[PDB]
RNA sequence: GCAAGACUAAAACUCAAAUGAAUUGACGGGGGCCCGCACAAGCGGUGGAGCAUGUGGUUUAAUUCGAUGCAACGCGAAGAACCUUACCUGGCCUUGACAUACUAGAAACUUUUCAGAGAUGGAUUGGUGCCUUCGGGAACCUAGAUACAGGUGCUGCAUGGCUGUCGUCAGCUCGUGUCGUGAGAUGUUGGGUUAAGUCCCGCAACGAGCGCAACCCUUUUCCUUACUUGCCAGCAUUUCGGAUGGGAACUUUAAGGAUACUGCCAGUGACAAACUGGAGGAAGGCGGGGACGACGUCAAGUCAUCAUGGCCCUUACGGCCAGGGCUACACACGUGCUACAAUGGUCGGUACAAAGGGUUGCUACACAGCGAUGUGAUGCUAAUCUCAAAAAGCCGAUCGUAGUCCGGAUUGGAGUCUGCAACUCGACUCCAUGAAGUCGGAAUCGCUAGUAAUCGCGGAUCAGAAUGCCGCGGUGAAUACGUUCCCG
């Protein structure tokens, strides 16, 4: 990938943690039943108001080492051909080739 | 056609892994990011210490690294300041205290690395690519292994149309799983641009499998 | 495993978690001092449980 | 094949009757795996015929399998003994599935019974065969 | 010489070759031999319909780029509403979003707003911190400067690495000795046998390696250890629920072992390698499946994973943002799903799995709703709780061959959930609608056994978004006379 794509996944992710308890806060009084409705429809306007890269469904993953965005396999945190490169030279515990 | 790594489909029947420690799935890949980025650090660090393996072990909360090395003493420092300095940025990189160790290798000849590793550099530095080849294969087969094939490809000796020559002594019978294969693979960067490096060494078959490895 | 397009052309990886359960009654004194004294292997997780 | 022989497949009698005649017949109307459907639409056809004309199940149907059975195949040659009964089931099957009737057993019973008279496209189509045969 | 023509017989000009014999390959609509779902014998498909998906073309501001016979076309992409995003329109920045080297000042940070589509810009609070040989330093931020950064820009015909293909084809080589002026040959050929250059015989050859097989994983029988969160044969109590005392038998869980070796008998082979049949045994001659892919070939694929020689841009081919596009639509092709019904549709009742997932998660149970779901609540970091209903199946009723009580496209009207946001462009629910379709030309594809066919279940990617991909079990066939031709 291009540095401006990692700098930018980066940046999101520094935005997201930055955000992060606001953002939850106003949810949970938007999911407060004893709270007003005039509280309820002002927080729902603030969640609206808030900044879009705090939003984490912006967030891609990318692999740890290239920054590939395909392929991506959540367990090792490296896209394919790092993850077959390092599983081959054997630098992942555990990990071997499968036949049954 | 293409040919499997000779240590990943040994894996699990006559070879180690590299790496030993357990984590469950939420630290998994932040254990292996911390594995990689120290992997790559010692690999530049050490790059004139002849080093080949890195084993990285987290036994309880620490981390230990055992580093195999053929220059101990270049490794370890003047007063043994550089492996305190070494233990004080693996610590900085795992965020967990770490210990160093230290693998003194009695054969350089026989360890794929080594011999992968001198022949690039005696590429980059423009001896003639069939002399190293022939000059590692016999040094090593002097060492006393039973078998080892050598690969170059590229633009051997600036040759405008790139391609690939090998030398073999001895067995190699990569088709066996149970065979001490040792493999390794190197770059030379020349004004001409890259040329890679293969080896593989073979030093006897093991008897008795992973039970007598103790895996 | 190629880096461009080849469907077909895959590894296919396993890992596994082993699990063992040890249960010790009537512990005597001496039992809960040499456990905690007994080293830590690396590559093995333990979980005690009184 | 081309250098080997296979062993033919040797299916086991069927559990009611233990013919392998009826086995064998099964497996030509079976569809898709549906073993169940295929005894059920079998054997209501052989208690059915008991009921319509009594004579033993197995018998009545062994007698008009050798009626539908061809001898000649197509350069003429005679057929071999089990694509006989294989070419004699697959005709009363294909022919049984065109009468109308309100269910498969009731059609193959009906077209038993008819065959036993010397009236069904089974032996239309073997006469069709011998027609073929006397033309080489 | 009747003629057709015969005989004698040049030069100008032009090329750097033209030839003979023999060697190694390649090819032959030359000859021998052998194998493979290659044919033959069968069972299901595609090509016809509707929809899903990829490609070509066309269109567009853009419809980003790559892959192109077999070996591109559900391919990179294991998942495009924003993001991703690389493309377009417009708005912005210039040593830069990121690194090293230099010079100065500030802790860093934090609150409230205002303008703006946002990027940005301006007012406005608190904090001003950590070490200290303490004269300053550690991060961290801002300002200046220039070497530079940056580039999914070009070259896969400069390359590394990785991959496809012939092809899981049985071949590919080397040393000493002999023969030849020589390139070369011999060995490796010759006779049987095998899935195999697998093995056994002969021979100017005598000796080795990589290939084949085996070692590795999984399944079938048994034994030992282990007895919980799993199990319940015998005993006892029971709300009849392994529920409870209890038991270690059995199922299972999962580590280690045993067994199969032509071992025994019969017949053949050649008096060898081998081959056919029989007993015992869970299993008999390679029991089944996976992984493993020789020397090489195609300037095959990938500079858009990454690395890298060379070329090119530097107030732009770099960087930030909002909206749009990748989802277009007279058309053509590939790969799929669903059907055309009675071996079936619908309704009522009632059985039997395996494997995998779950703490930003899966949820018992209750209430509300026709429903998607909502609320309350409970257990679970899991052989403990949960996803979870297996479905085809069996029993009963009904439909009676009709474009139908088949089929489920399309459209109208209401909703739910994820998400800052479902217009372009999500999935699902309810009511209404009810298209083509009556088994599909030439041609062509898969499959030899727990296979094909058919039925359901799970996962990777992932907020949401599978008819694709990778796995799991249930029911369970037909046919192989043979190598005459089709292909390799
Ligand atoms: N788009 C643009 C891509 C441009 C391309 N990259 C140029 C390239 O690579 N040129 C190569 C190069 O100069 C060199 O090759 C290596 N390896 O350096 C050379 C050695 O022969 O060959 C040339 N290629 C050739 N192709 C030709 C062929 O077949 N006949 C005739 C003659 O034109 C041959 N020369």
């Amino acid at each position: 990938a291009k540095k401006g794509m990692i700098n930018r996944e980066l940046k999101r992710e520094k935005t997201v943690a930055k955000y992060a308890a606001k953002r939850a806060e106003l949810k949970a009084t938007i999911a407060n039943v004893n709270a007003s409705d005039e509280e309820r429809f002002e927080a729902m306007l603030k969640l609206q108001a808030l900044p879009r890269n705090a939003s984490p469904v912006r967030l891609r993953n990318r692999c740890g080492l290239t920054g590939r965005p395909h392929g991506y396999f959540r367990k090792f945190g490296l896209s394919r051909n790092k993850l077959r490169d390092t599983v081959m030279q054997g630098d992942v515990p555990g990990v071997v080739k499968a036949s049954w | 056609g293409q040919k499997v790594h000779p240590i990943g489909i040994r894996l699990g029947v006559v070879k180690r892994h590299n790496a030993n420690w357990y984590a469950n799935p939420k630290q998994y890949a932040e254990y292996l990011l911390k594995d990689l980025q120290v992997r790559e650090f010692l690999t530049k660090k050490l790059k004139n210490a002849m080093v080949s393996n890195i084993l990285i072990e987290r036994p309880s909360g620490a981390a230990k690294v055992t580093i195999s090395t053929a220059r101990p003493g270049i490794v370890i420092g003047k007063k043994g300041e550089d492996i305190e300095k070494l233990q004080r940025e693996l610590t900085n990189i795992m965020g967990v205290p770490a210990q160093v160790s230290i693998n003194e290798i009695d054969r350089p000849d026989l360890d794929a690395r080594l011999v992968a590793e001198a022949i690039a550099s005696q590429l980059e530095k423009r001896v003639m690519f069939r002399r190293a080849m022939k000059r590692a294969v016999q040094n090593t087969m002097r060492a006393g292994a039973k078998g080892i094939k050598v690969e170059v490809s590229g633009r051997l000796g600036g040759a405008e149309i790139a391609r690939t020559e090998w030398y073999r002594e001895g067995r190699v019978p990569l088709h066996t799983l149970r065979a001490d294969i040792d493999y390794a693979t190197m770059r030379a960067e020349t004004t001409y641009g890259t040329i890679g490096v293969k080896v593989w060494i073979f030093r006897g078959e093991i008897l008795g499998g992973m039970k007598q490895v103790m895996n | 495993t190629s880096p461009h397009v080849n469907k077909d052309a895959r590894d296919q990886y396993e890992i596994r978690t082993y699990k063992r359960l040890i249960d010790i009654v009537q512990p005597t004194d001496k039992t809960v001092d040499a456990l905690m004294k007994l080293d830590l292997a690396a590559g093995v997780d333990v979980q005690i449980a009184l | 094949p081309r250098r080997r022989v296979v062993a033919a497949r040797e299916i086991l009698p069927d559990p009611k009757f233990s013919s392998q005649t009826i086995a064998k017949f099964m497996n030509h109307v079976m569809q898709d795996g549906k073993k169940s459907i295929a005894e059920s639409i079998v054997y209501g056809a052989l208690e059915r015929v008991q009921e319509k004309n009594k004579v033993d199940p197995v018998e009545f149907f062994e007698t008009t399998l050798e009626k539908v059975r061809p001898m000649v195949e197509v350069v003429p040659m005679e057929v071999r003994p089990s694509r006989r009964t294989a070419l004699a089931m697959r005709w009363l099957v294909d022919a049984a599935a065109k009468r109308s009737e309100k269910t498969m057993a009731l059609r193959l019973a009906g077209e038993l019974l008819d065959a036993a008279e010397g009236k069904g496209a089974a032996i239309k189509k073997r006469e069709d065969v011998h027609r073929m045969a006397e033309a080489n």
